[PDB]
C-alpha cells in the first residue's frame, strides 16, 4: 500500500510558538492529505484536507502545505487547548492509511522528581502479597528510568512502569514504580531501594525492620 | 411535402377501413346465405 | 519450570513447593507430608500426568510432569533364532499330528 | 405523388387478380 | 449540530462476536458515506471499511474483510459494525467517521464519533483489594484486584496513575487523609484513612 | 408584466410544448375552468402538457405562492386527421367506391342468381 | 370570464373576443399591434389570410383603443399549419362517414339481390 | 418536421393493406365454396 | 422515414402471386 | 477499455458500466455529481447501471463516466457522450424488419392452411 | 479529459488536439485537417470509440470517447391500442380463412 | 540380578513342553492307527 | 495438554509431542538442545517424533521437553521425565499373553485336526 | 519375573484334558 | 523348588495318562 | 535364589531336548515300520 | 501483534556526543529486543541482542539497556563510522518485527543555500520539452521547501525534488528542483523562478529571453 | 569469515516469478536458521519468513505466506526464495539474515547478507538524453530516458542526486566543463561539454 | 600408570560390560592379537563389548595418539549354561531317562509283538 | 607376551602366569597384595578359595619380588559367580550327551525289537 509515516512521535513547544509536524509517503499522493486532531480524552477531529483547505469551523491558526511526498502541518501561537495528538491521511489509493501521530507537550522549566518509597501495606503481608512502590513525581522532563534495589543487589522482575500524561496546570510528569513480591520474599531480605536519573541517580530507600 | 405524405396516408387509412367494413357487411350478408344453404 | 522427580528407598517420589494434583495414571498415596506424593515402587513402572502449582519465584506458573517409567521386570530377552525354531517345530508337530488324523480318517 | 401511385396501382391488380382467378375456375370446370 | 455518536464500552470472552452501533443526528443519513476506523496497539489508526447507507455496499480493506461486516439501519439512522470472531488482537477503540458521498468528498472524514472501547479477555468483574501506603508529605493508595476498567479513586472524597495489567486484573496507583475507590465494575465503595 | 407569469417555450429538439410560470415558488398551483388541476410537483416549476400534436384545448391558470397569474388561453391546432380535398383525393376515392360496390355488386349478383 | 370565440376555415383563420360584446376593436399578436391598416381588422372579429406556423404564431391580445396588453384580461397563444381544402374529421363527423357507408352499401346489395333474384 | 407519427400512420396503413386482401381471399375461397 | 417503399413490398408481394397465377393459366391453357 | 453500452426503452435511459466489475461505481454527468440520495427520483443507480427516467435530450445529453469507489471523478479516461432523442412508445425498426414481419405472418397463415387441409384429408 | 464533440452543418465532429485514432464503429472520414474527424451527418447516428492523445497540458494522458447517437428518423410511435387491434383482426381473419380451407376440405 | 535371560529360558522350557506334548499325542496316535 | 507418547522397540526410543500439531517442534534434553545437526548421529527428530537410537539409561534419561518453532525454551510447563531401562530383543509380556498364546495354539491346532476330520468323511 | 506359575499353566491345562479323560472314562464303564 | 515339582508332577501326569488312554482303548475294544 | 531357578531352568532345558530327541528317533522307527505294512 | 515503534525517525548529534535511541512495544516483550546498525550503502549489523549483549566484534561504545515496553540503544563516542540506520526488532512472538529506524546525522554551522536556476537546454529545446532546474546547495539543516514562480504566478504542477544525504566530508544537503515542461509552455512564458527557504525567501531567477 | 552472499539485481516484468540465491559461506550451512527480511516502502523492514536448512521446514509470515516459498539447496549451501506473482509492490531490497538452530538463539540475526534489489516494472533499457545547464560557477548536467538505475555520471572524467521517476524512465541530475554519462544499462557512453 | 590406560566401568544399571581407554584421542585403535581391531568411532572414546553375560574371551590392546597402553586381559565367567550336579538333579534327570526308555520299550515291545 | 592361564573348578579357582616361567610369585587383586599367608600361594600359580563376586573380582597382577604393579606386564580382570557341582557345558560336551543318548535309546529299541519278535 502506500505507508504513510511521520518524522517525530512526540516534539515540544512552549505557548506562543509556531510548530510544524511533518508526513512522509510511501508514493507520490498527489496533494490527497488530511490532518486529524486527537484530543486526549478521545474526540478527533479533522482540521485541514486536500493539504491545505481548511475544515469548517477549524480555527485559522493551523495551516496545511506540502506537495508529492512531503508534507506539513503549521500550528501558529500555541495554546493550552491546542495539546493533542495530530495523525496524518492519505486519499490517493485506497486503503487508507493514517501515520503514527505525533503528540504536542509544552516546554517547561526543568525540574526535579521527588523520590518516595513505601513499605508494603499492613494488610498486603496478612494476604500474602508485598508490593513496594515508588512515586516519582513532577519532573520535566519525560527521560527517566526507574532502578530497583533489593539490599544493594538489582531486581528487574515484577515492574510496573505506570506513567501520567501532562498535567493542564504544572505540565509535570509523575510515575509509579511497583515491584510484585510475595509475603516470603518480602521478609527474606530487609533494604529495598528504588534509583532515579532525571536526565546523578537520586536515591531513597526503607528498611522491612 | 411530408405533411403531404401524412394526409393522403391518413385519408388512406380511413378508405381502407371503409372498405373494410364494406368486405365485412359482405362477409355477414354472405355468411347468412351460406348457413342458410347449409 | 521442571517439577523435581526424586527415587529413594526405591520408590519414586514427584516432590514440589505445592500440593500435586493428580491429572491421569498412577494415582500413587498422599504421604504424610502435602505436596509430596509417592508413586509405588520404582519397578512397578509409575506413569503419569501431574500438575504442581507456582511457587513464591514463580507465581500462577503451573507446570505439568508426565513422569513415564520403563523398568521392567518382565522384560524377557527374545533370540530370534530359538523363537523360530521353536515354532517352525510347533508347526512341524502339528502338520505330522494332523497327517495322523487323516490317516485314522 | 408515390402513394398515390401505390393505390391506383392496387386498385389496378386487385381487379386484374379477382377476373384472372375467376376466369381460370371457369377454366377448370 | 450534526452529531455521531456510538454505542459504549463492551467486555466480550473470546471467540465471540459483537456488534457496534453508532447513531447518526443532526444530517442527512443517507447522504454520506460511513467510515469505520480502528485505533489499535496504543495509537495506530487503521482504516477498516466504509459503507454507502444509501444502496448498503459496503467497501473493505482488504486485512479487516474478514473481521467487520458493516450493515446499516436506515430507519434509526444507525450504523453497525460486526466482528468476527474476535480474539485479543481486536481489543481497541472503534470510530465511526461520515464522509462524503461520491469520489470528490469521501476519502476525508469531517465528523467523528466519541469510540467505543472492546476489551476481549477472558475474566469476571473481581472486587477491590485496597492497600494503604505510608512511610506536604507523599503518601499513597493502591487498588487492586478490579477486571472492568472504569474505577474513580479520589482522595478524601493527586495523580491517578492509568491503570495497568501484568495478570489479568487491573491497578490503578492513586498518590497524594482517606482514600476513596469506587467501583462502578462491581458495585464496591471501599474508604481507607493513611496511618503509619 | 401585467400578472402574465405562464408563457411557452416551444420549439424543441423533442417535439413536445411546455408551459412556464414564471414564479420560483412552492406550491405553484395550476387551474382548469375555475379549479386547481394540481399542486406543483417538487423541484419543478413547469407544467407540461406533452407532445406538440396532442392540441390541447381549454382555459388554464397559474398560482404560486402570491395571487393567480392573469391566465393564459392557449388554442392549439397540430392538425392530425387531416385530409386536402383536391381533385385527385377525391377522384381517387370516388374510382375506390365504385370499384368497391361494383365487384360486392357482382358478387352478390352471382349468389342471388345460383340460389 | 368568458374564453375568445376562435374559428379557423381553410387557410384562413378568424378571431372574435367576447369580453366585451360591443367595444373598441384593437388587435396584437405577439405583442405587436395586427389588424387594420388580405389581413385586416372587423368591426367585431379579426380577419386573417395566409396564416402561416412561423410569420404568425404567438400570444394574441383583444383590448379597446387607449390600453396597454396587460390590460386586456388573456392572452390568446394559437399555432397552427394550414393546406389547402383542409377540415379536422371529429369522431362524430367519422362516424357519420361509417354509418352512411354502410347504410348505401347493404342498400345496394339488397337491391342487386332482388334484381337478380327474378 | 417529425417522422414519428406519419410513419406509424405508413404502418396501419400497411396493417390494413394485408387485412383488406385477406378478407378478399377469404370471401373469393369461400364464394368458389357456395358454387362447389 | 419509412418512404413509400413501404407500399411497395406488399404491392410486390402481390404482383408475384399474380405472375405465378397468370403462368399457372399459360401453362394449363394450351402450352 | 471494455465499452459503454447504452439501452433505450421508451422514456427510460439505462447506462451501464461493465469496465468495473468488484468494487460499487459512481456516476459523474457533465462534471456534475449524479446517482445516490438527490431531489431528482428519476435518476438512480445500482449495480453498474444508472436508470435515466423521463429522458431529455435538451437536459440530460453530454458526457457521462463511471468510477468505482476508492477512484477520484477527475482520474477518468472512458467518457460517453451520450446525446439522444427520446419519446414516449418509440421504436426503430427498418425496411427489412418489416419485410420479415410480412414475410413471417404470410407463411404462418401459409402453414395453417396447408395444415389445416392435410388434417381433414 | 473530456475530448470535445462538436455538432456544426448538422454533422457531428470530433475534435482533439492531437490525431484522432479509430477504435470501434463509425470509421468517418479524415477531414483536410488533421486531428478532426467527421462521423458523419448528426441524423445517421454515430456511434463509435476513439481514442485522442495527450495535449500540452496533459502529457500522455490518453483519453477514450464513446460518442454515442441515437436521433433515430426511424422511429415510430406505436399506439398499442392501435397495433393490438391490428394484430387481432390479422389474427381473426387468418381464423375465417382456415375455416374457409377446412370447409372446402 | 538380572532377569531377562532366565524369563526367555523360562519361554523356551515352555515351548518345549508343548512341543513334547504334542509329540506324544502323536506318537500314541500313531500307535493306536498301528493296532487299528 | 495432549500427553507425551513414548514408543520403545529393542534400544531404540521414540518419543512424539502431538501438542503443536501446525508448527515445526523443537526439543531439547536436561536443558541441552538435542536434535537437528549434530555430531550425535543417534538422534534425530523429524515431524513431531525424537528418535533416540542407541538409548543409554544412565546417560539418555531425564527430562524432556518439546516446543515449537517461534517459542523459546523457557516458557514450557508439559515435561516428560523419562527414565527407561533399554536392552536388545527386550519385550514385555505378562502370564495372561503367553496364556492366550498357549491357549490358541491348542485351538488352531484342534480346529486343524477337527477340519482335516471332517474333510475326510 | 515370569515366576513358576509359567511352568504351572500347561500342567493345569493337561490337568484338565485328564480329568476330561478319566470323567469320560467313568460314565463309559458302569454308571 | 517349585519348578522341581512341576517336572516330577509332569512326569507322573504324563505316566498317568498315556495309562489311562491305552486302557481307554482297551476297554472300547 | 533366582541363579537357581536359571540352573534348573537350563537343566530342563538340555534334558527335555533330549527327551525330544528320543521321541523323534522312535517316531522314525514307527515311521518305518508303518510304511513297510503300508 | 507486537507493533514496534521508536520515538524519532531522525536525531542529530555532533562529533564525540552519548546519544541514546528509543524503541517501545505493543506489548511487554520481556527483554527480547536486538539493535541493528544498516550502513547507508546498504549493509546492516547486528548491534545488541537480549536488550543488553553486545554482540561480538561490534565496540563496546554502543550499550542497549530497557525493561517491559520502553528500551533504548546508547552510542557514546559518535565517530564518522557511525552515522547510520539503526533498527531495533522484537523476538518475544512471531512474526518477528522491526521498528522504523532512526537515521543518525551529525551536526554542522547553519548555513545558507546557494540557489542556482538554469534555463533549459539547447537540445532540450529542439527535442521538444523544458526541464528548469534549481541546484540549492549545502544548507544544513534540512528544514527547506522549493516554491516554483512563473511570470509571477505559482505553479506547483511537474515539480521532481531530489534530494541528498548527508555528504561524508561537509555533513551538507544538496537539492534539486525540476519542472518539466513542453517546449509550448516554455515559450508562452519568460519569467521563470524558483524560491528557497533555508529555515528570508531567497531568490534567483532567469529570462527567456 | 562468516558470510552471507546475494545474487544481484534482477528486472522482473509484474506477474512473473523470481527466484533469489544466498549463498553462505565460512561456517557450516546446516546448523542454523536462515530469515529472509524485506526492506520496501523506503526503509520498513519486514520479516518475510525462515527456512530450516538441516530438515527443510519452513515458518512464515502470515502476510507473506502466498507470495514467497523457501527452498535450499544443501549441496551448494545456497538458500532460495522464489517470489510468487510480483505485483509492483514487491520492489524492494531483499536480505537473507542468518540465525541460530535452537529456540534458544534464533530470533537475533548476527550475520546479514548484501541484498538483493528486485525492480517490479514494465520498461526496456532506453538509451539516455543528455542537456546542458547553463546560466567557481554553479554548472549541471542532467540525464534523462534510461530504465535500469545503474549509471555513473562523473565530471571531467560535484551532487550526484538520486535518481528519480515521475515517468517510467529514471533520471539523474547532476551536479557542478564536460559531462560524462556511462550507462552500463543499455552500454551508452555520451560526453558533453557546458558552454552557454 | 604405567601405560595402563585400559580400565573397565561395571555393575551399570543395564546389564553390560564397558572398557575404557584412558586417552581423549582421535582414532584410538584396539587392538586384537597383535593387530588392531578397529578404529576409534568418532567423538566416542569407549569400546563397548556387549551386555555381560556374554563372557568375552581374549587379549586386548589400545593405541591412541601415543603408544600403545599395555595391553589388559579381562576373563569372564558369566556362566549361562550352568547346572548343578547335586543330588535332586541327577536323580530326577535319571528317573526321567529311566520312565521314557521305559515308555518306548514298551512301544517297541508292542509293535513287535503285533507285526 | 603368552597370556595368563587360568582353571575354575566349582568353587576354586586356580591361575598362573606362564610369563616367568621360573621366578618369584607374587600376586596382587585390585592393585592389593593377595596371596600367600583357605586362600593361599603356590609357587607357580594361585589357589583361590571361597571365590566371590562381590569379594574378590578384579585385576590381577603376577609380578616377582621387588616390582610394583605397572611392571608387571598384563593385568588380569576376573570376574565370576560360583555355584557348588557346576560346570561350563561346551558345543562338544552337549554334542557327546546328544550322540550318547541317541545311540542308547536306538540300541536298547532295536534289542527290545528283537526280544519281543520272539
Ligand atoms: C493453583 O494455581 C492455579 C492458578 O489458576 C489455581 O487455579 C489453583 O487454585 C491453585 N491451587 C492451589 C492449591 O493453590
Ligand atoms: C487544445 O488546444 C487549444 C488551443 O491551443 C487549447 O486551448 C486547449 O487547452 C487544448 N486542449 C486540451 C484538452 O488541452
Ligand atoms: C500518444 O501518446 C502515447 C503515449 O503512450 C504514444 O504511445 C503514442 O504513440 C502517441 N501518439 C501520437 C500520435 O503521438
Amino acid at each position: 500500500d502506500i505507508q504513510m509515516t511521520q518524522t517525530t512521535s512526540s516534539l515540544s513547544a512552549s505557548l506562543g510558538d509556531r510548530v510544524t509536524i511533518s508526513c512522509r509517503a510511501s508514493q507520490d499522493i498527489r496533494n490527497y492529505l488530511n490532518w486529524y486532531q486527537q484530543k486526549p480524552d478521545g474526540t478527533v477531529k479533522l482540521l485541514i484536507y486536500y493539504t491545505s483547505r481548511l475544515h469548517s469551523g477549524v480555527p485559522s491558526k493551523f495551516s496545511g502545505s506540502g506537495s508529492g511526498t512531503d508534507y506539513s502541518l503549521t500550528i501558529s501561537n500555541l495554546e493550552q487547548e491546542d495539546i493533542a495528538t495530530y495523525f496524518c491521511q492519505q486519499g490517493n489509493t485506497l486503503p487508507w492509511t493514517f501515520a503514527g501521530g505525533t503528540k504536542l507537550e509544552i516546554k517547561r522549566a526543568d525540574a526535579a522528581p521527588t523520590v518516595s518509597i513505601f513499605p508494603p501495606a499492613s494488610e498486603q503481608l496478612t494476604s500474602g502479597g508485598a508490593s513496594v512502590v515508588c512515586f516519582l513525581n513532577n519532573f520535566y522532563p519525560k527521560s527517566i528510568n526507574s532502578k530497583w534495589k533489593i539490599d544493594g543487589s538489582e531486581r528487574q522482575n515484577g515492574v510496573l512502569n505506570s506513567w501520567t500524561d501532562q498535567d493542564s496546570k504544572d505540565s509535570t510528569y509523575s510515575m509509579s514504580s511497583t515491584l510484585t513480591l510475595t509475603k516470603n520474599e518480602y521478609e527474606r531480605h530487609n533494604s529495598y531501594t528504588c534509583e532515579a536519573t532525571h536526565k546523578s541517580p537520586i536515591v531513597k530507600s526503607f528498611n522491612r525492620s | 411535402d411530408t405533411l403531404l405524405l401524412q394526409l393522403t396516408n391518413t385519408s388512406a387509412y380511413y378508405m381502407y377501413l371503409l372498405l373494410l367494413l364494406k368486405s365485412v357487411v359482405y362477409f355477414a350478408i354472405i355468411t347468412c346465405c351460406l348457413l342458410r344453404r347449409t | 519450570f521442571k517439577i523435581p522427580i526424586e527415587e529413594l528407598e526405591d520408590r519414586v517420589f514427584v516432590n514440589c513447593n505445592t500440593s500435586i494434583t493428580w491429572v491421569e495414571g498412577t494415582v500413587g498415596t498422599l504421604l504424610s507430608d502435602i505436596t509430596r506424593l509417592d508413586l509405588g515402587k520404582r519397578i512397578l513402572d509409575p506413569r503419569g500426568i501431574y500438575r504442581c502449582n507456582g511457587t513464591d519465584i514463580y507465581k500462577d506458573k503451573e507446570s505439568t510432569v508426565q513422569v513415564h517409567y520403563r523398568m521392567c521386570q518382565s522384560c524377557v530377552e527374545l533370540d530370534p533364532a530359538t523363537v523360530a525354531g521353536i515354532i517352525v517345530t510347533d508347526v512341524i508337530a502339528t502338520l505330522l499330528l494332523a497327517l495322523g488324523v487323516f490317516c485314522f480318517a | 405523388l408515390d402513394p398515390k401511385l401505390c393505390y391506383l396501382l392496387d386498385g389496378i391488380l386487385f381487379i386484374y387478380g379477382v377476373i384472372l382467378t375467376a376466369l381460370f375456375l371457369r377454366v377448370k370446370f | 449540530e450534526v452529531q455521531l455518536q456510538q454505542s459504549g464500552p463492551e467486555l466480550v470472552k473470546p471467540g465471540a462476536s459483537m456488534k457496534i452501533s453508532c447513531k447518526a443526528s443532526g444530517y442527512s443519513f443517507t447522504g454520506y458515506t460511513m467510515n469505520w476506523v480502528k485505533q489499535s496497539h496504543g495509537k495506530n489508526l487503521e482504516w477498516m471499511g466504509l459503507i454507502n447507507p444509501y444502496k448498503g455496499v459496503s467497501t473493505y480493506n482488504q486485512k479487516f474483510k474478514d473481521k467487520a461486516t458493516l450493515t446499516v439501519d436506515k430507519s434509526s439512522s444507525t450504523a453497525y459494525m460486526e466482528l468476527l470472531s474476535l480474539t485479543s488482537e481486536d481489543s481497541a477503540v472503534y470510530y465511526c467517521a461520515r464522509s462524503g458521498y461520491y469520489g470528490d468528498s469521501d476519502w476525508y472524514f469531517d465528523v467523528w464519533g466519541q469510540g467505543t472501547t472492546l476489551t476481549v479477555f477472558s475474566a469476571k468483574t473481581t472486587p477491590p483489594s485496597v492497600y494503604p501506603l505510608a512511610p506536604m508529605v507523599t503518601l499513597g493508595c493502591l487498588v487492586k484486584g478490579y477486571f472492568p476498567e472504569p474505577v474513580t479513586v479520589t482522595w478524601n472524597s493527586v495523580h491517578t496513575f492509568p491503570a495497568v495489567l501484568k495478570s489479568d486484573l487491573y491497578t490503578l496507583s492513586s498518590s497524594v487523609v482517606t482514600c476513596n475507590v469506587a467501583h462502578p465494575a462491581s458495585s464496591t465503595t471501599v474508604d481507607k484513612k493513611i496511618v503509619p | 408584466k401585467g400578472n402574465h407569469l405562464v408563457k411557452v417555450y416551444d420549439y424543441q429538439e423533442d417535439g413536445s410544448v411546455l408551459l412556464t410560470c414564471d414564479a420560483e415558488a412552492k406550491n405553484i398551483t395550476w387551474f382548469k375552468d375555475g379549479k386547481m388541476i394540481g399542486f406543483l410537483t417538487e423541484d419543478k416549476k413547469k407544467w407540461n402538457l406533452g407532445s406538440n400534436a396532442k392540441d390541447p384545448r381549454g382555459m388554464y391558470q397559474c398560482k404560486g405562492s402570491q395571487n393567480k397569474s392573469k391566465p393564459l388561453q392557449v388554442y392549439y391546432r397540430m392538425c392530425q386527421n387531416c385530409i386536402e380535398l383536391n381533385a385527385a383525393t377525391i377522384s381517387g376515392f370516388l374510382f375506390a367506391e365504385i370499384v368497391s360496390i361494383f365487384v360486392l355488386a357482382v358478387g352478390v349478383y352471382f349468389i342471388a342468381g345460383q340460389d | 370570464q368568458t374564453p375568445y370565440k376562435v374559428s379557423i376555415s381553410g387557410t384562413t383563420v378568424i378571431l372574435t373576443c367576447p369580453q366585451y360584446p360591443g367595444s373598441e376593436i384593437l388587435w396584437q399578436h405577439n405583442d405587436k399591434n395586427i389588424g387594420g391598416d388580405n389581413i385586416g381588422s372587423d368591426e367585431d372579429h379579426l380577419s386573417l389570410k395566409e396564416f402561416s406556423e412561423l410569420e404568425q404564431s404567438g400570444y394574441y391580445v383583444c383590448y379597446p383603443r387607449g390600453s396597454k396588453p396587460e390590460d386586456a384580461n388573456f392572452y390568446l397563444y394559437l399555432r397552427a399549419r394550414v393546406c389547402e381544402n383542409c377540415m379536422e374529421m371529429d369522431v362524430m363527423s367519422v362516424a357519420t362517414i361509417v354509418i352512411v357507408d354502410i347504410c348505401i352499401t347493404g342498400g345496394l346489395l339488397l337491391l342487386v339481390y332482388y334484381w337478380s333474384k327474378n | 418536421v417529425h417522422t414519428e407519427k406519419v410513419n406509424m400512420m405508413s404502418l396501419t396503413v400497411l396493417g390494413l393493406r394485408m387485412l383488406f386482401a385477406k378478407t378478399v381471399a377469404v370471401n373469393f375461397l369461400l364464394t368458389a365454396k357456395l358454387f362447389f
